[PDB]
């Protein structure tokens, strides 16, 4: 144990750095526990991880953390299917911790450079749509024929939302096969681009069994003129959103990360991988926006929601941000916004996000481009509002309402 | 047959918790276990605790759940070996035999009961005590502990 | 919720099957949760789920199982992936539920039949590698080094005895190991030793990529030197990309070892995420001719995935760990693979345990080529004595001790 | 200078051989400067040998401060001091102290002096302050009772 826990130790600016939580099991003590965790992540002279710092974790009994140093050369370029086999392989399995939970990662800036990042990032993908100064909207449609599917998409991009999107589930079924849903998605999104003279787009699943497949659903989605795709990065793999995100730099295409399955990984706190690793694994991988959640524990959803926007981040471990991140330059990812929120939550969520970001939401009592409307209205409310100084968190309730004098559609939805 | 718990070299790394029994010894006899006091106080607060006779031997043992059970009637004898004792094999080595007075009557027909032998101190089954009919014991054994070796 | 719980449904044969555990908030009726899993999971009255049955967990508090049905239009064809999120998705991080595990699932026949399943299959795989009569044996090199000091090595241990030599998990191309010098040496080295034995050895490359494309370069590149078998990380890369290469595999004649590494972050905690018998099923289904199951030397549960992987149809038996009868209609299985603290003084038990099968893969002679020599003999020495009659699991030491006698190298591995 | 309740399994951690020779706070520093400081657990019996023999006797658990000491291992009963009956007493209290560590070098670290009536536990910074280099025991860790609620 005493070839892996090193006290003494300074990390360099080309190590990978790695936190993790654990609780020993009985008779095991914190450091033995911790040089062992960086033993099984790595060989076990310059090819072996340190633990450098061992502490308990104020308020919980039993459990620890421990911070491993790993050398540069343990991890192939520009691949996240390497770094997680070699963190996160094998040492969740180890026999003398009772759990263990990977918080964080720090991405030496050697490393980070080969990687492509997002195809386009936040600044270039509010050029390629030209829209500024506020959060974008969406939602889901809830309930199809291809044709039905293609009119739900058309009213609710036509009423005034930037996107919609597919169900998660859907992607080809004996009810409705894609290529048909391409092709009626891609006529709504059409007709309302030269009706209303703005972009809009939708997220088209291209999550396939094959590479094969996924590329052809791509390229389909290309021909047609699609802005943006979507895939499920935890559920397709690495390599495969690696691929995906590739193809999408040279096309042209947005791409979409929906998060589905991480709940199997990240919602316990004492065992698995938090979401903010998840997080910066994707951003080196690549897509333009993920789904973070809504929060209407705000300090950590904050936390990683910066870690993948800014350009650098101080550590702060209040807001669960363990090592100092540079990004080198390397473009941001929009969060996405969703689950439970409605208009009643506009306010919070301009102020909490603030414009670089995507909100979705799930009906409203007038049918689909109402529906559209009252969001609409109630996020340009929300923005003017906090440009001019209003405390969104207060006079959030008033904004809204006084919306509401000159839009039916809103005072439909503030109505319940 | 007798639980066996042995108590491993290393083991002082992290023990949280501990409690503690008088020791007696197969020399000293069955006079000594009578004599060792079986009410030990617990006015602890992380352990602190009071006798309620003075004892000048004293055993250290881990929280196991059976010597955490016992509470009040607990008692340690030390044999200088293991084979004599035990009606199973033995290693040759000394034995640590923890033994509840309290439950001194033969009621556990596969239980083992501390007994004075004529040779000294054995451990019988209660269904074999039942066949000569002796109601009581010195203490029924709740465990045995070996020593640590390499 | 009433509506998802029908407490009077019998599963139709075509009905995909899913039993979860979970442990309810307090307040929350078990009954309800059960049909919460059921309603989070699904949706139109033929496109969501129902939850047919709840039962306590035996021996525990607020801990019960619920089985689930959902009907066959709502799983793409052939796809893993899909399944995954339809199951998957999103109930893990419902907010009525403390925890939630998935602990099995019943694939119809009518879904079976639409995915490939092994490439080659056991038998086959028997056939191709012409090895009858007994399990197989391997090891991991170590260090786990130039590429022609690592084709070494590799030759010393295949010649020496061993039918197959594994790659470290956690190398797949690297600034002091590049992959394309890695596949030149290790088939030198196989192609000399099988020269010189006259028997079929291989290696299991790691093909393991970040992109498809990499991946089939190196899967192209393998081909191309005469290997016939390949190494990938199902969980790791994913599914998508698990498929492809089983497709190519299929297509081209390459068997496909599939490595577990990462499992322990979906199932370690026997109260949250993902039983690993389920992704045993489902990696049967997508590909794949060896699977990584790991040694015990749950003893039931493991028995039960052995059978789950390998015979044409297994009867529930809650004791084992299956809670359907699942019949595979015809479909091939995969081939387990022991491993994890084993050595020549498990042979025994290993051979007992999981018949002839199997593979093993073994860890350090005192003496490479004594090692494979040692293991070698001692497992035909335990072959032999099983179909002799002779009990392995009590005269496994006589065995050995006896066989020791025969070959010196066994006595040094014995001695130890 | 942990404080910890006398739980089983709530760290679970579990097993060890440990002493300390106890004196109460009333009796002062007389009996600390007589506790046996060499407490060896050996043969194979494991009974704890002293180099001399002592009335009381309490075990401290082997968490990481009581492993730590070894020779000069102590422990001090402290009783209290309610100004009003009816408001709960405060519970009774042990000091781990490692006699060995007497000599005054942390100011964090708190350490066993005497006070007027029985013995107290004072800052190293105040006593430092105070011009004592020099204290009974160092205090390695703090009490509460084995509480199941």
């Amino acid at each position: 144990k005493l070839t892996y826990y090193t006290p003494d130790y300074t990390p360099k600016d080309t190590d990978l750095l790695a936190a993790f939580r654990f609780s020993p099991q009985p008779g095991v003590p914190a450091d033995e526990a911790g040089a062992a965790i960086a033993a099984e992540s790595s060989t076990g002279d310059r090819y072996k991880g340190k633990c450098y710092h061992i502490e308990p974790v104020q308020g919980e009994e039993n459990s620890y953390f421990a911070f491993i140093a790993y050398p540069l050369d343990l991890f192939e370029e520009g691949s996240v299917t390497n770094i997680l086999t070699s963190i996160v392989g094998n040492v969740f399995g180890f026999k003398a911790i009772r759990s263990l939970r990977l918080e964080d990662i720090r991405f030496p800036v050697a490393l980070v450079k080969t990687f492509q990042g997002p195809p386009h990032g936040i600044q270039v993908e509010r050029d390629l749509l030209n829209k500024y100064g506020r959060p974008m909207l969406g939602c889901t449609i809830k309930p199809l024929s291809a044709k039905n599917y293609g009119r739900a998409v058309y009213e609710c991009l036509r009423g005034g939302l930037d996107f919609t999107k597919d169900d998660e589930n859907i992607n080809s079924q004996p009810f409705q096969r894609w290529r048909d849903r391409f092709l009626f998605v891609a006529d709504a999104i059409h007709k309302s681009q030269a009706e209303t003279g703005e972009i809009k787009g939708h997220y088209l699943n291209v999550t396939a069994p094959t590479c094969e497949e996924m590329m052809k659903r791509a390229e389909f989605a290309k021909e047609l003129g699609m802005p943006i795709i979507m895939h499920d990065f935890l559920t397709a793999g690495f390599t495969a959103n690696t691929t995906l995100a590739k193809w999408c730099r040279d096309n042209g295409v947005l791409l979409h990360i929906h998060r589905a399955m991480h709940a199997v990984i990240d919602r316990q706190r004492n065992h698995g991988i938090h979401f903010r690793v998840l997080a910066k694994c994707l951003r080196l991988s690549g897509g333009d926006h993920l789904h973070s959640g809504t929060v209407v524990d705000k300090a950590s959803t904050l936390g990683f929601v910066d870690l993948m926007r800014e350009d650098h981040i101080e550590a702060d471990r209040s807001r669960g941000v363990f090592f100092t991140q540079d990004w080198a330059s390397m473009p941001g990812v929009l969060p996405v916004a969703s689950g439970g929120i409605h208009v009643w939550h506009m306010p919070a969520l301009v102020e909490i996000f603030g414009d670089d970001s995507v909100l979705q939401f799930g009906g409203h009592p007038w049918g689909n481009a109402p529906g559209a409307t009252a969001n609409r209205v109630a996020l340009e409310a929300c923005v003017q509002a906090r440009n001019e100084g209003r405390d969104l968190y207060r006079e959030g309730g008033d904004i809204l309402r006084e919306a509401g004098k000159w839009s039916p559609e809103l005072a439909a939805a503030l109505d319940l | 047959r007798i639980p066996v718990v042995r108590l491993k070299f290393g083991e002082v790394a992290e023990a949280t918790s501990v409690v503690v029994l008088p020791v007696c010894k197969a020399e000293e006899g069955e006079k000594k276990i009578l004599e060792a006091p079986m009410e030990i106080i617990a006015g602890g607060d992380f352990k602190v605790v009071e006798a309620e006779k003075g004892w000048k031997r004293w055993v250290v043992l881990p929280s196991w759940n059976p010597v955490a059970a016992i509470g009040k009637g607990g008692v340690a004898v030390s044999f200088r070996d293991d084979r004599k004792v035990l009606p199973w094999d033995g290693k040759e080595e000394p034995l640590l035999v923890v033994a509840d007075r309290v439950r001194n009557v033969v009621e556990a027909d596969d239980g083992y009961y501390l007994v004075v032998a004529e040779n000294g101190l054995k451990l019988e089954k209660g269904s074999d005590l039942k066949a000569r009919e002796v109601k009581e014991s010195l203490g029924m054994v709740v465990l045995v502990v070996r020593p640590p070796r390499e």
